[PDB]
């Protein structure tokens, strides 16, 4: 049974309203430095008095060199997450290489536009930010993905609820000419870039570090905190 | 199985709904332990309370859950879990790690979700369980195939009132005597019904016995409720 | 037709579970005690013309030798579900332990068929509401009943149908935890007097007990450590025997 | 109401979704057929989408001898031609037996019907002229996606085919006669395919022809090829 | 994968200048017993076509059944199912080989030996063989079983090649196919007395003959033969 | 046990020139030590300006042969026409073979 | 909608998508069959469209086995795929019982599956009536099937669009032949009741076909009535319409 | 999915052809030394990286191909489009005919997954039997011929510049001139070398995608012609 | 709602109430009675078309040696009904080595029709069944199914627009009689019982070509001839 069809005005529907779900889905970024991506992500506010142990926080390994994040449904990405998984192990096991960044991206976005063309599914109510590094290769990557299918990379890019927003701030703030040479000066704009639409919180900005050579480093409460107390000084300076 | 304009899976929302019915439930985690709680909708004096199992159910040694939403979907998913328990032990071993078992679990939901054309359950869980990688850990899973981790969380009728009680009286160097008397005042006052009895309870809980190294779970006879009354003053 | 034809209304309702309990509510009544060495399941028999054979059908059913159900809707649909449970005894029970199950493990399978009708493709709910009477060596007595929608749970005593609204209440009455099974059979042939319209005999009454071992009822003698069934549907004759001391 | 699916009778006893892919035909460029006693010809006027594209290919050959043309999908005539093949090809290799014309039009009729009968499915939307000469001489049929099928003498189909039909309808026995003469049959048909025209004057990318019989494979002509009979 | 139970003998036959002629006993076998004396395997196919068949019996009893449906399948939807759209000797045939080569080829075959003679429409004479491997060949003579050893020798020494058709006239033909049968009744132990002989003319049609008998057969020399060497009397 | 393979005898023999190519057959088939026929070819035109000779037991031989007369209708029909070269048949030659490498046709095939 | 899927009756107990597929059926040119003494004659009217239709090579008329006529009005197609799925079972039962199938249990074969049409929502039923029959082990049988499945014998049938002409000229027939009728007889009388039939449709001219099984006469097969015969009847029927 | 109009027409087929209409430019044009095919990148912000924008790909060394609409769906038929040309290479040893990859390509378009495709393919290669071949494929499942072609939302404008521009002796510089004209015309965005993107496939070198430098000088080239009038 | 077997707001299935509207449709009137040892069922049998061939216009059934069964409604379902009764009949001896006894098969057409009830994909045979025979085991026999899955066993019954007439015609004959059978020794005679009956009970007289008469016997089940029933008439005639 056919629920992805075309309307008289050219649109599928369904993937159009799996559009919306990310839209309403909690905010993500992602900036690429001169030797590093970084990954950011805010935190929902349903209801608070969650064990933070246990919970699944919102950047996932794929592989020990890639990073997934996501707006969206999150019971939809887990689905291809796992997916996403699978095909890093069976990449390694044919190729003797672990997959490049623009290969698990094509695969996953290949995933979702499969969904978007079956009958009796639903198209996936996420898009992916995917991060990391190609082995044995310092140049960063950066690449979204959609529930349409449609995948690219980019200097930086967020998705999800005030994006909007968001894409504005870095549009003007990111010089391709003078990406954030630092890790430190990275982790600067992501966070300046998620202050504008979070309304102030510590428990709210989490930070995630890629760097070359499976190198991945998720940052503290405490440790973010300090490029929070640092921004709203120089904001107040002025 | 289908979006809405806005974003939203029409039938996922109406089993949230149905489910915003059931008798309630409460998982609190403490330090040395975690309580399950939750109240029977729909009683009478006919109905056999003793021999009676309906919201608190056994999922392996380590692993409860407590149910809010159609019992009989319950029972297809329960005993899914149950052999998903028995395959990661035959598998390697071990005991399942909870999150795993839960994981698992929200996956079945979340396909229902996605694809086939079929109903989702109209089931909320709450899932109390120990394993050797985090010790205690309180879960809940609902319809749409999601699922989060908790210090305390109530599931099924009255969420928003008892919610509230529980962040108000709730502190994380918490004892488990104190949080089996915690769940019982928080259903004493969301209850739709006239004074909290025993045969209108299910009481659980997952204790490391001080005399061992090991852990037990006890789901509490009608007699041991009914005493658990008494003590903490709703006699 | 491969999609479920029960789905979830705004409301959160379960439309077509709740027609199939209309459905239920329109049947003629039923009922179960439970007394302490013994449960009774009783139901009247409405002929829907005297020129019909009220024996040749069967409203009480063996499921196994220790285990009767009756029902309260749909006929037909009730019909199907015994021969389903019966099979299900064995496939899924004595095949595997070479014993007849539990009453609530059976019990449990039944619901299980129900809840399938719930929620697989191209089918409607069944429109029937069962209680399941049963002993097993380790449980003892019990009864249950089971709804359209796969639910079920254990009584001390209930009614199903028509009139069962007023005979819960004058069960309510009635029923102590100390009833032996002659009294319980007493009390379930009253309740069932005030549902009934016309005639109330022998002949448009059906009820069986779960009772004591019937070693006559075995069709063979030589091995002790099997005594027979416990199930026994009463004779026209036995409850006549019954109802002019009344 | 009813033109949802073709698994559905209307309360006149017709059926929307077939009368609704005959329709598709009328839309499609005008083809011509015809036959004496000794050939079969088709004629088939291609259309161009633009003035820099192809006048679509609306000839397809069979078997060594026979062939049929196209007014509508295109896609459904790449179908059924394809079945033809293999139904033609099966009673080669089988019974060393050149498949009888009448005998690929009873296979098409039953492949339609399938298809006017079955949910999911949906008739075919294109018509077929289909030459041959076998065993009992030239033959000229008409395929309706209905799943009906007719022998003539000649005929046509697409957009104002009654034209060339009026014509036919009139030379018949003129042209039933041009046995033994290959290019007059041609000729004929050409001269029946203008009295359908008014676009224009059918040039040399305009005209598709096509020609079976006697000692004659069937052989497709295009352009060049075709020059010396406009 | 099988073995051939109740079985049939040599089918002879050769191409003269007007038709072909095909013959083949009326034996069934069983193993070494000579168990069933009354069967037909000559198969005619309307008017123009006989197909002999030797092997197994049950197989061609399953042939002959094709056979019968292939003709009522043909008249099927066919207003000249018997003129011009009539079924050919070429067409029986190649439907013949190629079932045998696809049984051979799922290791299932038919157990047989198969002849088809006949006349085509256009008059040419058609003679064919095709076996249970879906060999399949043509010559002025054909012979299966014993009949390949002991008949074609005979019935090549009337029609070496091809061009000796033209000169075989009917009588000769027949007279050199009713010899090879009563050689092929004096050496061949699973041969019977009886059998079926038929002519498919271009002018005549088929002529089909039952209950042929061999006749004037030399055993008056075996008085004088005694002993196995120097025995006298 | 049935044996699905025979031996019908022959031989062929292919010689190219400059500008020209021959293949050539004996015509007698054989069974054993008994002549089926004296003439029943195993050479074959092919369309397209190829000869095919597929010689060993005839039943396989004759198989392939109509497969390629096929490839050969069918490469017409779906590529417009074009002319098989004859490096292109042996590709295609090769596919049949090997198409049957656990039940092979048993015969030697020249082109 | 009680009419927008098949296997729904109507509140009178009625299937709509069946009768619906009679009124397609009453659209169709009008076909007959005739029980005789020892046969039975099939005839139908084949419109004329036009000029350039071949005559005498759309026939419509259709064998199954050897001994079975078939004759149809209403959707070409359906009745093709009809005498198809007749055909295969025909075959089943010949290769299974080895005598040719019965006239009344080929009856029940089309019967059922033409009824099976008329269970599904999936499945529109077939929008023909067939009539059809031969000679078999015991007599001429004569039946006509309608697009509910629903099928009997018959002394004489007609269906299409001059079915009532048709009706009322068999039953004059019927009436005034008790003693019996000849096949040769029933053929003229078959083109005669097709050209009168012709009168509820004479816009379009049109070709007559019959075709005809008798013991006597083509010694229980099946066969169309061709050349002098076929003459022979269309001259009667010319004759007795004036 | 599979309905009629009453005109005959497939509505899903086209409503595919709507989403077509919303779809970045591609331009293509067949000349006898070459063929060009062009498209607009069509960056939904500056940030995204332009060279990650696959509009044109290649299929086998003789054929490329543009596609403009949904571009997702376009993976599936540009895997099976080089299956089908490297599987004809090896059972035939020999490269495949442009019109028979087309013709591949809308076989697989046929096949009503389901819902059409929402993309359109040009597809341009070189073979020696037909020379160089421009095809437009659509989700219909039909595929056209053409000198020269433009598809996307400035099709309408495009094709009518084409109609004007094209004569049967183009060189392929003149041509690859016509492809950024036309581009610069019916883009939104001021053509540059990383919002438009060139390439061309000849017989003796295949098809190659254009860097951007080569790219740019093209432009400056096409900018100084014009300015002479 | 009112298109597939699913339940209404009342807890209803429109479909079957109008399957049961449906073995109305011909028209017809049926009745079995039981004798003492053998089982009898008549039914109306209308020729209207002058055209038909009589002797093929039936609705009973012989499903096996032993059993038959009467049809209520339209014949396409009739017909598919007593195929597959048929090949149950059959199926049933050959797995379990007695013939299949006449309210078994009654349950299973009756479960058989239940799926129909349940499954959205199936409509419902718009048709009444009885089914009769002497039993091995029970003796005389009637048992009758219709499109809800019912089926029960019957002293004597009757089926069809004039159903409840002949019923309560019925009724009053046992009443008055006492016994639940036709306590006569040959089966002639509860013919002739059940045709009075029916007579008495239509306002209508029959002629011999008005009627369908069908009998069990222990190990027969078989169909009058119009002569027998001829005979039968006669013998009315010198009674009534
Ligand atoms: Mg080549
Ligand atoms: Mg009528
Ligand atoms: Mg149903
Ligand atoms: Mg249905």
């Amino acid at each position: 049974r056919a629920l992805s069809i075309f309307s008289p005005d050219g649109h599928i529907f369904q993937v159009e309203y799996a559009l919306e779900a990310v839209k309403r889905g909690t905010c993500a970024v992602g900036v690429k430095g001169k030797n590093c991506v970084v990954l950011g992500c805010e935190r929902r506010s349903t209801l608070k008095l969650q064990d933070t142990r246990i919970t699944p926080s919102k950047v996932s390994k794929i592989d020990s060199h890639v990073v997934l994040s996501f707006s969206g449904l999150n019971a939809d990405s887990r689905i291809l997450i796992e997916k996403a998984r699978v095909e890093a192990q069976s990449h390694r096991l044919t190729l003797e290489d672990p997959v490049t960044v623009e290969y698990l991206t094509r695969y996953v976005a290949g995933v979702q536009q499969r969904y978007t063309q079956s009958g009796g599914v639903r198209p996936f109510g996420v898009s992916t930010l995917i991060a990391g590094f190609d082995p044995r290769d310092d140049e960063p990557k950066l690449y979204q993905t959609e529930p349409s299918g449609i995948y690219s990379s980019w200097s930086a890019q967020t998705i999800g609820r005030n994006s909007k927003t968001v894409r504005e701030f870095l549009e003007k703030n990111y010089d391709r000419k003078e990406p954030p040479a630092t890790v430190e000066e990275c982790v600067k704009l992501t966070v300046r870039s998620l202050l504008e639409v979070v309304q102030t919180g510590a428990k709210n900005i989490e930070i995630t570090v890629v760097k070359p050579d499976s190198d991945i480093v998720a940052l503290s409460s405490e440790e973010i905190n300090q490029y929070v107390t640092q921004i709203e000084q120089e904001k107040q300076e002025q | 199985t289908i979006f809405s304009p806005e974003g939203r899976l029409y039938q996922v929302e109406y089993a949230l709904e149905s489910i915003s019915h059931a008798g309630t439930a409460i998982g609190i985690m403490a330090s040395d332990g975690i309580v399950l709680a939750a109240e029977r909708k729909v009683t009478s004096t006919l109905l056999e309370q003793d021999t009676s199992t309906e919201k608190l159910y056994k999922l392996n040694d380590k692993i409860a859950v407590a149910v809010a939403g159609l019992t009989a979907d319950a029972e297809i998913l329960i005993n899914t879990a149950r052999i998903h328990a028995q395959n990661y032990l035959k598998t390697y071993n071990e005991d399942i790690p909870v999150e795993i078992l839960v994981r698992r679990l929200s996956d079945i939901k979340q396909g229902y979700t996605q694809h086939g054309g079929l109903r989702p359950f109209g089931v909320s869980f709450i899932y109390a369980g120990y394993d050797d990688r985090y010790g205690y850990q309180l879960y809940t899973s609902n319809p749409s195939g999601n699922y989060t981790g908790w210090k305390a969380i109530s599931v099924g009728a009255n969420t928003s009132a008892a919610q509230t009680l529980l962040q108000m009286d709730y502190k994380d160097d918490m004892k488990v005597d104190d949080a089996i008397e915690l769940a019982l005042k928080t259903l004493s006052k969301t209850t739709d019904s006239s004074a909290l009895t025993y045969d209108r309870l299910e009481f659980a809980t997952i204790r490391k016995g001080a005399n061992d190294g090991e852990v037990y779970q006890k789901i509490f006879k009608p007699q041991e409720i009914k005493d658990i009354l008494v003590k903490t003053g709703i006699t | 037709y491969s999609f479920s034809l029960t789905t979830f209304s705004p409301s959160g309702k379960l439309g077509q579970i709740d027609y199939a309990l209309t459905a239920v509510k329109q049947g003629v009544t039923s009922l179960g005690i439970k007394a302490t060495n013994g449960v009774v399941i009783a139901t009247e028999k409405k002929s829907s013309s005297p020129l019909a054979m009220s024996e040749t059908l069967s409203k009480v059913s063996l499921l196994t030798p220790d285990i009767g159900a009756v029902y309260s809707g749909m006929g037909p649909d009730y019909r199907v579900l015994v021969d389903k449970s019966r099979k299900v005894a064995h496939t899924s029970y004595k095949r595997i332990y070479g014993e007849y199950p539990p009453t609530k493990l059976l019990v449990s399978e039944v619901a299980k068929i129900m809840q399938e009708a719930t929620q697989s493709g191209g089918v409607r709910p069944f429109g029937v509401s069962l209680l399941i009477a049963g002993h097993d060596e380790f449980n003892g007595f019990s009864l249950y009943q089971v709804d359209p929608s796969g639910s079920y749970f254990p009584w001390k005593a209930t009614a199903i149908g028509k009139g069962s609204v007023a005979a819960k209440t004058f069960l309510e009455k009635r029923w102590n935890d100390e009833l032996e099974l002659e009294d319980a059979i007493h009390i379930a042939l009253l309740t069932l007097k005030e549902s009934v319209e016309g005639e109330f005999n022998g002949d448009t009454i059906e009820l069986a007990i779960i009772g004591d071992e019937n070693p006559d009822l075995l069709g063979y003698t030589g091995i002790p450590t099997d005594k027979g069934p416990r199930f026994r549907k009463l004779t026209s004759q036995e409850i006549n025997d019954r109802l002019e001391a009344l | 109401n009813y033109d949802g699916d073709t698994v559905t009778f209307s309360p006149t006893g017709r059926l929307f979704q077939v009368e609704y892919a005959l329709e598709a035909i009328k839309q499609g460029s005008v083809t011509v057929g015809l036959r004496s006693n000794t050939h079969a010809v088709l004629v088939a006027l291609k259309r161009n989408a633009d003035e820099l594209s192809s006048y679509q290919k609306k000839i397809i050959k069979c078997d060594e001898h026979m062939g049929l043309s196209l007014a509508g999908l295109a896609p459904d005539a790449r179908v059924l031609s394809n079945y033809l093949r293999q139904q033609c090809n099966y009673s080669s290799l089988v019974f060393n037996r050149k498949l009888a014309v009448e005998r690929a039009g009873h296979l098409l009729c039953d492949k339609a019907q399938k298809n006017t009968q079955s949910a999911g499915g949906r008739p075919y939307g294109v018509g077929l002229l289909i030459i041959g000469y076998d065993k009992s001489g030239a033959h000229l049929l008409e395929f309706q996606p209905s799943g009906n099928v007719t022998e003539l003498y000649g005929t046509a189909i697409g957009a104002r085919s009654q034209g060339a039909k009026t014509y036919l309808e009139r030379t018949l026995d003129t042209f039933i006669k041009i046995d033994g003469n290959p290019d007059e049959l041609i000729k004929a048909g050409v001269e029946a395919i203008s009295q359908s025209l008014r676009d224009e004057s059918l040039t040399v990318d305009n005209l598709s022809i096509a020609i079976v019989g006697k000692d004659t494979p069937f052989t497709i002509y295009d352009g060049e090829a075709v020059a010396k009979y406009i | 994968t099988q073995q051939p139970i109740v079985t049939g003998t040599s089918v002879i036959s050769m191409k003269y200048d007007n038709g072909v002629i095909i013959a083949a006993d009326n034996l069934g076998s069983y193993g070494s017993l000579l168990r069933f004396n009354g069967v037909e395997r000559l198969i005619p196919v309307g008017d123009n076509t006989v197909v002999g068949i030797s092997g197994d019996i049950s197989d061609m009893q399953h042939i002959e059944r094709l056979l019968k449906d292939l003709v009522t399948e043909n008249a099927y939807d066919n207003p000249l199912a018997d003129a011009e759209e009539a079924l050919e000797p070429s067409y029986i045939f190649e439907y013949l080989a190629t079932v045998m080569y696809q049984r051979r080829s799922k290791m299932n075959p038919l157990w047989n030996a198969i002849i088809v003679a006949g006349v085509q429409s256009n008059g040419d004479q058609f003679l064919r063989y095709v076996n249970l491997l879906g060999v399949t060949y043509s010559s002025p003579t054909l012979a299966t079983g014993f009949g390949a050893h002991m008949a074609n020798p005979l019935l090549r020494k009337v029609v070496d090649r091809e061009s000796d058709i033209p000169k075989t006239t009917v009588q000769v033909a027949e007279e050199a196919i009713v010899n090879a049968m009563r050689v092929l009744y004096y050496r061949d132990a699973r041969s019977s007395r009886n059998f079926s002989l038929a002519i498919i003319d271009k002018n005549t049609g088929l002529t089909f003959k039952k209950n042929l008998q061999v006749e004037n057969m030399k055993w008056d020399f075996a008085k004088d033969i005694k002993g196995y060497g120097t025995q006298k009397i | 046990q049935f044996n699905p393979y025979g031996d019908n005898g022959g031989t062929i023999l292919g010689i190219a020139g400059e500008d020209f190519a021959v293949l050539a057959g004996d015509t007698r088939n054989i069974t054993d030590y008994s002549i089926n026929s004296r003439y029943e070819p195993k050479v074959f035109d092919c369309g397209d300006n190829i000869v095919m000779s597929a010689n060993g037991f005839a039943a396989d031989g004759d198989a392939l042969v109509k497969r390629f007369k096929n490839s050969v209708k069918w490469y017409h029909f779906d590529h417009n026409d074009k002319k098989l070269s004859i490096n292109s048949a042996a590709r295609n030659i090769q596919h049949l073979l090997y198409g049957k490498r656990f039940f092979p046709y048993y015969v030697h095939t020249i082109i | 909608g009680y009419d927008l899927s098949n296997s729904v009756f109507s509140p009178d107990g009625r299937n709509f998508q069946v009768e619906y597929a009679v009124k397609a059926v009453e659209n169709g040119t009008t076909s007959i069959g005739i029980k005789c003494n020892d046969g039975v004659v099939f005839a139908v009217e084949k419109l004329i469209t036009s000029k350039l239709l071949v005559p005498q090579k759309n026939v419509k008329i259709q064998v199954v086995d050897r001994h079975i006529g078939c004759v149809y009005s209403g959707l070409i197609p359906d009745g093709r795929h009809l005498v198809n799925r007749g055909r295969e079972e025909a075959a089943s039962f010949k290769k299974l019982y080895k005598t040719p199938i019965p006239i009344p249990a080929f009856a029940d074969r089309l019967g059922q599956y033409v009824q099976a049409h008329t269970l599904y929502n999936s499945v529109r039923p077939f929008g023909v009536s067939t009539i059809f029959g031969g000679v078999d082990k015991n007599g001429a049988h004569l039946y006509m099937l309608e697009p509910s499945g629903s099928y009997w014998g018959y002394k004489g049938a007609a269906t299409g669009k001059g079915r009532q002409s048709a009706k009322a000229e068999l039953e004059k027939l019927v009436d005034h032949h008790p003693e019996g009728l000849s096949a040769r007889e029933a053929v003229k009388q078959a083109a005669k009741i097709i050209y009168l039939a012709h009168e509820d449709n004479k816009e379009k001219d049109f070709e007559l076909e019959i075709s005809w099984c008798s013991l006597s006469e083509t010694n229980g097969l099946h066969k169309f009535v061709k050349g002098d015969l076929l003459q022979e009847a269309i001259d009667f029927a010319q004759k007795e319409i004036n | 999915v599979s309905t009629f109009s009453p005109e005959g027409r497939l509505f899903q087929v086209e409503y595919s052809l709507e989403a077509i209409k919303l779809g970045s430019t591609a331009i293509g044009i067949a000349t006898k030394e070459g063929v060009v095919l062009g498209v607009e990148k069509r960056a939904t912000s500056p940030l995204l990286e332009s060279d990650s924008i696959e509009k044109i790909v290649e299929i086998d060394r003789h054929i490329g191909c543009a596609m403009s609409g949904l571009t997702a769906d376009a993976r599936s038929m540009i895997e099976h489009a080089r299956t089908a040309a490297v599987t004809h290479n090896l059972y035939y040893d020999e490269d495949i005919n442009v019109e028979s990859l087309t013709q591949s390509v809308c076989d697989l378009a046929l096949r009503f997954m389901s819902r059409p495709f929402g993309v359109a393919l040009l597809i341009a290669g070189h073979d020696a039997d037909d020379g160089y071949q421009l095809f437009h494929a659509e989700p219909s499942g039909t595929f056209y011929r053409y000198n020269a072609k433009a598809i996307g939302s400035g099709s309408e404008g495009a094709q009518a510049e084409l109609l004007n521009e094209w004569h049967s002796s183009l060189t392929l510089k003149e041509a690859e001139l016509l492809v950024l004209k036309i581009l610069k015309q019916v883009m939104e965005e001021k053509l540059d070398e990383n919002n438009a993107q060139l390439s061309c496939i000849t017989k003796q070198d295949g098809f190659k995608i254009y860097d951007n430098e080569k790219t740019a000088e093209l432009i400056k080239e096409l900018k100084e012609k014009e300015a002479a009038e | 709602d009112r298109h597939i077997t699913i339940f209404s707001p009342e807890g209803r299935l429109y479909q079957v109430e109008y399957a049961f509207k449906a073995t109305n449709q011909t028209n017809i009137n049926s009745l079995a009675v039981r004798g003492k040892d053998c089982t009898v069922v008549i039914s109306q049998k209308k020729v209207p078309d002058k055209l038909l061939d009589p002797t093929t216009v039936s609705y009973i059934f012989c499903i096996s040696r032993t059993i038959g069964m009467v049809v209520n409604g339209p014949i396409p379902d009739a017909r598919n009904a007593a195929l597959r009764a048929k090949a149950e009949a059959a199926e049933f001896r050959y797995k379990y080595g007695y013939d299949m006894p006449c309210d078994v098969l009654a349950k299973r057409m009756a479960n058989l029709s239940q799926i129909y009830t349940q499954r959205a994909y199936m409509r419902p045979l718009g048709v009444i069944l009885t089914f009769v025979s002497v039993d091995e085991e029970l003796g005389p026999s009637i048992y009758k199914t219709d499109p809800a899955g019912y089926y029960v066993g019957y002293k004597a019954t009757a089926t069809g627009p004039k159903q409840q007439e002949i019923t309560t015609n019925l009724e009053n004959h046992f009443k008055k009689s006492k016994i639940d059978h036709i306590n006569e020794e040959s089966w002639e005679k509860v013919v002739e019982f059940a045709i009075t009956h029916m007579i008495d009970a239509l306002g209508t007289e029959f002629s011999k070509n008005d009627l369908e008469v069908g009998v069990a016997t222990k190990d027969k089940f078989f169909t009058l001839s119009a002569e027998n029933i001829e005979e039968r008439l006669v013998a009315i005639a010198e009674q009534d």
